[PDB]
């Protein structure tokens, strides 16, 4: 309906989250998603897919 | 390499070589083993610095 599952809905965005934040990256200037070695870029790929 | 002392806070300056080392080429490891001279893995062949 939207009373229950609702806010109690954190709790069970706890069987979850807190690591915090990959793709995350929105705010800087123009380097730490163009330097050399880095865990999360293989994804925001294509312009196909 | 060594010297040092023991143990009442890690894993989040963890995230300091996990989140620390910036900037340029290549960066560094996760589990702490300890005491040695210490050959490890794979680098760069010479184009300028």
């Amino acid at each position: 309906t939207l009373d229950v599952q609702m806010g109690r809905f954190m709790e069970t965005w706890a069987d979850m989250m807190p690591h915090h934040p990959h793709w995350v990256n929105e705010h800087l200037t123009i380097l730490q998603f163009i330097a050399p070695s880095n865990p999360r870029l293989r994804f925001e790929l294509n312009p196909a897919f | 390499s060594r010297g040092g002392v023991p143990m009442l806070h890690d894993n989040v300056t963890e995230s300091l070589r996990r989140i620390t080392a910036s900037g340029g080429r290549l960066n560094p490891t996760e589990p702490l083993p300890i005491f040695g001279g210490l050959r490890p893995a794979t680098s760069a062949g010479i184009a300028r610095g």
